[PDB]
């Protein structure tokens, strides 16, 4: 988790590392926020009587 | 998907009842282990047979003759092989025929002596600037116009790009000398 | 709009991104779904607006890495994206971040994708069309010829299982 | 040639956009990981084929400008670089043809373009040059007394190749025009190529059919069965989605990996032919269809290759 | 050159007869019409 030279390492088990492309993990994007949205307000609801 | 990969630990800390369930899953979570072992080793094999065949042919065919077969014995013309043992392969030794260097030359289909057109057994004519002469594609080797050299077919009216040039026969040094 | 949110449209809770497309909705359907059956498109509660749920984006991180013996430099690969949302140039298999761009073609030492390689040349890991061959023009005419007048019996080497 | 180089993730196709999803997938250990790195070592071998087919020698070569090759016509064969580098048979061939779920569609390294280049070196080493290209160096030979190393090999003489250079050349492109007007009324002469796409087509769309069952639990979607039952009930139907979806994974890599296995002896047949009946004169009886072999000329297909062969 | 064309159903097989079984047989999607077109594209390669 610190770069991506000793990435390639993990996923290949060896301290020596030759030339080439290797595929190490994977992304993803994150949610961050939220949409409530909703429609209106005419009135209020009688819960009181 | 059990509490443990040890036989002996669910056996003996679940119940009979409860421990059959685990080591059933432990069971069938190692036959699809089983499963991709055996998948993964059939089909690899059987590229590795696809490359026997291949292997095999080429110490059959390529060793044990020559083989006219094109970029089969490698690149360029093969002479022979020589096969060598290897742990779990072979490694072939295969003797070419490579060319080296060229020249530039210009060339003609045929020749005309007397009306009848003169096509070469196995070569093209090659004009030198005065004169063509018999030669190979593959060597580059000068020889004199003969009978035994040419063949005579077709007539010197109706092949395109045709030119004029003098037949040495054998018999010429020896009456029409 | 086009943001990996939560979102939550008259319940239909779930995680995508609201992105517009030319998909026009029925006036008694409330929702769309792909060939997944899942949650595919959602409509605005409030007007007629067609709000599709894409999911968010993802893919595989690839190392471009030279030898131990050669370097020690890397650059981050990402798959089938650009570089929108993810020193920096864009290639044709995706966005690399950590590799330059050089339009010069050069041989092919380690593949990127769709005809892109990259390789250490002296000091940094560049981004390049793979070549594909040497040029070589042949003569061609109606009498030129070239006769071998020189041979070399080379002797190849093939390894076979 | 090759195939469609489809990589599925093994961790965010069964436990996309969940947590709990996760904790029950690591349980299987390596499971996971084989099934990775099976799909990524398929796509790599995909490429390989097209290197071991197109890419036969190490140098481009170009058309030259000299376009009488004794009364033929190789306007329809070899690609217009005016234009895609494509000629009119390689148009036929790309318009015949048939996001975010994980299945990821990576591009394969050598690309179409790349493909007709790797053709068009081909066919002017075949013509200019005959097979001194592939065996050496480039020996420039002209097309009328290329054909005649061509008609003595088979034992036929070459005074008739000069007495009829105009008859065999309206023979030659009359055979032109009759495929590409069957190419261009139908789609049924791409049969060798149309089931490769149809076994990449539909099994792509298959995974994402299979992960809608519910594999004897309530529902598919893991949001629906977590955040809506007790975590106790939760537990069983999760898992029994991760095993339902485990098989459905394992069963597109052992069905890609043995198509891909089928692909592969069909890329050494292809590069067998490319080497012997493309790159010389093959003795070899039927290795270049029905009758005498003479030349062959190979074209640009979507995923596989096209070949010419020019019988007597 | 060729083989037997064995052609294995997969409802006959595990559900032959059974109308409960088909429940708990087409949960699992179309992985019993996998295991039917597969032996069927043996058979047409067997004819080919």
């Amino acid at each position: 988790a610190l770069d991506p030279l000793s990435e390639t390492k993990c996923t290949l088990k060896s301290f020596t590392v030759e030339k080439g492309i290797y595929q190490t993990s994977n992304f993803r994007v994150q949610p961050t926020e939220s949409i409530v949205r909703f429609p209106n307000i005419t009135n209020l609801c009688p819960f009181g009587e | 998907g059990a509490i443990s990969s040890v036989l002996n630990d669910i056996l003996s800390r679940l119940d009979p009842p409860e421990a059959e369930v685990q080591i059933d899953r432990l069971i069938t979570g190692r036959l699809q282990s089983l499963q991709t072992y055996v998948t993964q080793q059939l089909i690899r094999a059987a590229e590795i047979r696809a490359s026997a065949n291949l292997a095999a042919t080429k110490m059959s065919e390529c060793v044990l003759g020559q083989s006219k077969r094109v970029d089969f014995c490698g690149k360029g013309y093969h002479l022979m092989s020589f096969p060598q043992s290897a742990p779990h392969g072979v490694v072939f030794l295969h003797v070419t025929y490579v060319p080296a260097q060229e020249k530039n030359f210009t060339t003609a289909p045929a020749i005309c002596h007397d009306g009848k057109a003169h096509f070469p057994r196995e070569g093209v004519f090659v004009s030198n600037g005065t004169h063509w002469f018999v030669t190979q594609r593959n060597f580059y080797e000068p020889q004199i116009i003969t009978t035994d050299n040419t063949f005579v077919s077709g007539n010197c009216d109706v092949v395109i790009g045709i030119v004029n040039n003098t037949v040495y026969d054998p018999l010429q040094p020896e009456l029409d000398s | 709009k086009n943001k990996c949110v939560n979102f939550n449209f008259n319940g239909l809770t779930g995680t995508g991104v609201l992105t517009e497309s030319n998909k026009k909705f029925l006036p008694f359907q409330q929702f769309g779904r792909d060939i997944a059956d899942t949650t595919d498109a959602v409509r605005d509660p409030q007007t007629l607006e067609i709000l599709d749920i894409t999911p968010c984006s993802f893919g595989g991180v690839s190392v471009i890495t030279p030898g131990t013996n050669t370097s020690n430099q890397v650059a981050v690969l990402y798959q089938d994206v650009n570089c929108t949302e993810v020193n920096v140039f864009q290639t044709r298999a995706g966005c690399l971040i950590g590799a330059e761009h050089v339009n010069n073609s050069y041989e092919c030492d380690i593949p990127i994708g769709a005809g892109i390689c990259a390789s250490y040349q002296t000091q940094s890991i560049i981004a390049y069309t793979m070549s594909l061959g040497a040029e070589n023009s042949v003569a061609y005419s109606n009498n030129s010829i070239a006769i071998p007048t020189n041979f070399t019996i080379s002797v190849t080497t093939e390894i076979l299982p | 040639v090759s195939m469609t180089k489809t990589s599925v993730d093994c961790t965010m196709y069964i436990c996309g956009d969940s947590t709990e999803c996760s904790n029950l997938l690591l349980q299987y250990g390596s499971f996971c990981t084989q099934l990775n790195r099976a799909l990524t070592g398929i796509a790599v071998e995909q490429d390989k084929n097209t290197q071991e087919v197109f890419a036969q020698v190490k140098q481009i070569y170009k058309t030259p400008p000299i376009k009488d090759f004794g009364g033929f016509n190789f306007s329809q064969i070899l690609p217009d670089p005016s234009k895609s580098k494509r000629s009119f048979i390689e148009d036929l061939l790309f318009n015949k043809v048939t996001k975010f779920n994980g299945l990821t569609v990576l591009p394969p390294l050598l690309t179409d373009e790349m493909i007709a280049q790797y053709t068009s070196a081909l066919l002017a080493g075949t013509i200019t040059s005959g097979w001194t290209f592939g065996a050496g160096a480039a020996l420039q030979i002209p097309f009328a007394m290329q054909m005649a190393y061509r008609f003595n090999g088979i034992g036929v003489t070459q005074n008739v190749l000069y007495e009829n250079q105009k008859l065999i050349a309206n023979q030659f492109n009359s055979a032109i025009g009759k495929i590409q007007d069957s190419l261009s009324s139908t789609a049924s002469a791409l049969g060798k190529l149309q089931d490769v796409v149809n076994q990449n087509a539909q099994a792509l769309n298959t995974l994402v059919k299979q992960l809608s069952s519910n594999f004897g639990a309530i529902s598919s979607v893991l949001n629906d069965i977590l955040s809506r039952l007790d975590p106790p009930e939760a537990e069983v139907q999760i898992d029994r989605l991760i095993t339902g979806r485990l098989q459905s994974l394992q069963t597109y890599v052992t069905q890609q990996l043995i198509r891909a296995a089928e692909i592969r002896a069909s890329a050494n047949l292809a590069a067998t032919k490319m080497s012997e009946c493309v790159l010389g004169q093959s003795k070899r009886v039927d290795f270049c269809g029905k009758g005498y072999h003479l030349m062959s000329f190979p074209q640009s297909a979507p995923h596989g290759v096209v070949f010419l062969h020019v019988t007597y």
